[PDB]
């Protein structure tokens, strides 16, 4: 039971991003119970950026193509526990990209999601935290918040 | 050439080649590039070596050679 | 007390069932009303015949004490849970909260029980602001391509409009300072990222960049926006026009062509070693710097190929960890174990 | 001539509680619909209005148009006699002086009653409610309380930022600053709990704290308080009562 622009849109983004996504990145479809793919539920890896403090850890996500897709943007989930201030405790995102209310466009490819997010790891908005333990030490310990930084990187690497 | 210089924006689908003095703003460039895709000018954001580029600068303020390549991002922000 | 919404051209609305219908009111706590109603044998086998075009949509319209001005749109109060004969239904009459008029109606036609049996909707709700009506009609469904069919009827945007619009933008740039030298379009569709079959846009569109229209009558089943998905203004449907100019490039060009550059005056050129025998596979090894193309057995196992790249980089195989979807390869693994098919993308890195 | 029997006489003790460390005269308007009062503190910002229906009461009745100007820290003495049992009602004449109020226990069957020196309070300040506002946010009045208590001991203002469905409330002092952030939800087996945004417009305010902490007061009326916020309009405090309401308009800072 799929739409046929959503299987379509879906199986174009797949080829897309295997002859060409950026270095360091994966994004693979999931796999059912019976083995086959998922073409609306993604696992992903989004590198750290040379220099900053997330540097050699890849950290994962999800990526849930809703049924609407492309005219709904699909979500994006850390783990549960992941350490940012715009993380929610149980590991959502809100992206303005990602977000149907606002700047979400149909043409928007993975390459383009997956890069947001890594450019939001490095670039935390303080009008609009999400979580607590991160918000406390992004708001009054910085020394405190690179010592959790450097430390979750290494975690994931 | 010696006065002007060929630049490249890009978005991973269309692109555009330009050719302006080394001494113009690139505040024209931007705003070429929005206008021609239907979006405005303060909702990309134009990378130069993976660095953004103010609307006050010029090609030789950054050093820009010859058919270098300027990508043109989405605007996005988090919460 | 009837609420006029605005039509959709996927839908058009043929009749009431007066006993379907019921009234949310506002209230701080939870809420609940049903409807119980019964369709004629007529009814039912004009919704369940195999291949109908009718269905049995469920309307619901916000309640406005200044009065209805027309062409409400769908809006349902949420939280809620719609069940039809306790049957919880998961439609998606939500839509855009920013945008009313994104909600689409509930589909009722699955969970209906025969004729002779009395069906029942149940809506139930909490915290509510607004007054809420809810309707059931019987609709006659359009296709995308029965809409596609008037869209190629209707006056197309021609090659002499798309000249004056780059003769336009030309000058400006002239002004600027700015000179355009050449502009690289692509022919994919940018909703389903397929080659364009049906290259159009609204005729107040300002930007060059086209999109399928039949794809994007696809797209506004999904969720009715009714917005260019380039430029983001609103588009009626009678205002969808096919780009000659862009059609032309379609008819004169292979398959294989995603992109064209193009210049000011309207001429184009497409933009343009990997053939192989069927036994071998086409793959693209990095590194962050460098990329090296390989040619290999799809049975010949992945370590001569991980040999043949960190020799040409001066470096010990030991030193080399090789990815593939994020998951390390093995030597003894050939491209046949890993699904691997051609212009794959295998990732190196250092330890 | 007038005849308001309160059910419970704590209620119009709450309400009195509401606005007399704000307002010190209020100028009570009765009629055959119910009961309206309008003040204004010394700082012409903070406008206090009150509203009570018919069917809060027990029994009304109001045959004539009567405006009762009252002196709240005098009102609040008699209430305090009262007992949060009993059953209060206010009586006065058709022109009257002076007001009756009557304490009637329902269990013992004891009978209080004082009476009140009516004054006259010129002057008036309509209730202008906006035709809409940018945000609307309603919570738990219990919740909203704590919010402004732990803020005002860390500065006389606190701005509310609503934006990307999160409102964060912030303040900033000479020794230190703070913040809270709520999430906006509507859970449907608890709907009474719930934090319920309507957003058509992100805003940014700011509130003097000393402002609120008297708006925070009529929590011991509902249990929810309901903010709704415009950018070129005063903001609007309210709280439910039964039939009626007690809202507060408060201009923010620029
Ligand atoms: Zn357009």
């Amino acid at each position: 039971h799929m739409s046929s622009l959503s299987l379509q849109r879906l199986q174009e983004e797949r080829k897309k991003w295997r002859k060409d996504h950026p270095f360091g990145f994966y994004a693979k479809p999931v796999k059912k119970a019976d083995g086959s793919m998922d073409l609306q539920k993604w696992e992903a890896g989004i590198p750290g950026k040379e220099g900053t403090n997330w540097a050699g850890g890849v950290y994962p996500i999800t990526v849930e193509y809703p049924n609407e897709y492309p005219s709904k943007p699909p979500k994006v989930k850390f783990p549960a526990g992941f350490y940012h201030p715009n993380v929610y405790p149980s590991g959502t995102i809100c992206l303005s990209i990602l977000n149907e209310d606002q700047d979400w466009r149909p043409a928007i490819t993975l390459k383009q999601i997956v890069l947001g997010v890594q450019d939001l790891l490095d670039s935390p908005n303080p009008n609009s935290p999400k979580q607590e333990p991160a918000w406390r030490s992004f708001s009054r310990n910085k020394a405190e918040y690179d010592k959790k930084v450097l430390l979750q990187a290494r975690q994931y690497s | 050439p010696e006065t002007h210089i060929n630049l490249k924006v890009s978005d991973g689908s269309s692109e555009i080649f330009f050719k302006i003095k080394k001494t113009t703003p690139l505040r024209r460039l931007m705003e070429a590039f929005a206008k021609r895709q239907g979006k405005e000018m303060d909702s990309l954001r134009f990378l130069y070596d993976g660095i953004r580029i103010q609307a006050d600068q010029t090609p030789e303020d950054l050093d820009m050679e010859d058919n270098d390549i300027i990508e043109a991002h989405r605007e996005q922000i988090g919460g | 007390p009837t609420i006029h919404f605005k039509e959709s051209p996927f839908y058009k609305i043929q009749r009431l069932i007066p006993e379907l219908v019921m009234n949310v009111e506002v209230t701080g706590g939870r809420g609940m009303c049903s409807a119980k109603f019964k369709l004629s044998k007529a009814d039912y086998n004009l919704l369940s015949n195999p291949n109908s075009k009718h269905r049995l949509y469920l309307f619901s319209g916000m309640i406005n004490p200044l009065g209805s001005r027309g062409n409400e749109p769908i809006q349902f109060p949420f939280p809620n849970e719609l069940r039809c004969n306790n049957v919880q239904i998961k439609d998606n009459i939500r839509g855009f909260k920013s945008k009313p008029g994104t909600a689409k109606p509930a589909d009722l036609t699955p969970h209906l029980k025969p004729y002779t049996q009395q069906n029942n909707v149940e809506l139930i709700y909490a915290f509510t602001t607004k007054e809420y009506k809810l309707f059931g009609y019987i609709v006659e469904m359009i296709t995308p391509e029965q809409l596609l069919e008037k869209v190629l009827q209707h006056p197309k945007i021609i090659k002499q409009a798309t000249l004056l619009y780059l003769k336009k933008t030309l000058r400006e740039d002239e002004e600027m300072g700015l000179t355009t030298t050449s502009t690289i379009m692509s022919l994919q569709d940018p909703i389903s990222y397929t080659r364009m079959k049906y290259p159009s846009k609204s005729i107040n569109c300002k930007h060059l960049q086209c999109f399928d229209a039949l794809w994007f009558l696809h797209s506004q089943l999904q969720i009715p926006t009714w917005q260019c998905p380039v430029c983001q203004i609103d588009i009626a449907l009678e205002n969808l026009a096919i780009s000659e100019f862009v059609d032309d490039i379609l008819q004169n060009c292979q398959k294989n062509v995603e992109q064209v550059e193009l210049t000011s005056d309207g001429k184009w050129t497409a933009i343009l070693d990997k053939l192989r025998p069927e036994t071998h596979i086409n793959l693209k090894v990095s590194d962050g710097s460098s990329e090296i193309f390989f040619k290999i057995k799809k049975t010949t196992p992945l370590r001569r190929l991980m040999e043949a790249f960190a020799k040409r980089q001066g470096k010990e195989m030991d030193s080399l960890r090789f990815l593939y979807d994020g998951i390390r390869i093995q030597a003894d693994q050939t491209p046949e174990d890993l699904d691997m098919e051609d212009n794959d993308i295998i990732e190196a890195h250092r330890e | 001539m007038l005849e308001a029997k309160f059910e419970e006489a704590s209620l119009f003790k709450r309400i009195i509680d509401g606005f007399k460390d704000c307002v010190q005269l209020v100028n009570f308007q009765c009629k055959e619909d119910g009961i309206i009062a309008q003040a204004v503190d010394d700082s012409r910002v903070l406008l206090v209005s009150l509203e009570i229906g018919v069917e809060a009461f027990q029994e009304y009745r109001c045959d004539h148009p009567v405006t009762l100007g009252m002196d709240l820290t005098s009102l609040s003495d008699i209430l305090r006699e009262g007992n949060n049992t009993d059953t209060l009602t206010l009586i006065a004449d058709n022109t009257p002086d002076s007001i009756i109020l009557l304490f009637e226990d329902t269990k013992k069957d004891d009978i209080a009653e004082y009476s009140l020196k009516l004054m006259d309070i010129d002057a008036d300040f309509l209730g202008i409610e906006e035709l809409q506002y940018d945000s609307t946010l309603s919570l738990p009045s219990s919740e909203f309380s704590k919010i402004v208590r732990d803020l005002s001991q860390l500065s006389d203002s606190i701005n509310i930022m609503i934006t990307c469905e999160t409102i964060k409330f912030v303040a900033d002092g000479d020794i230190g600053s703070g913040s809270v952030i709520i999430k906006p939800f509507v859970d449907m087996e608890h709907p009474e709990t719930s934090i319920k945004l309507e957003m058509d417009q992100p805003v940014d305010l700011t509130f003097g704290a000393k402002y609120l902490l008297d708006i925070i007061k009529g929590s011991s009326l509902s249990d929810r308080v309901g903010i709704r916020l415009s950018s070129e309009a005063p903001a609007l405090f309210q709280f439910d009562l039964k039939s009626g309401f007690l809202q507060f308009f408060l201009a923010p800072k620029f």
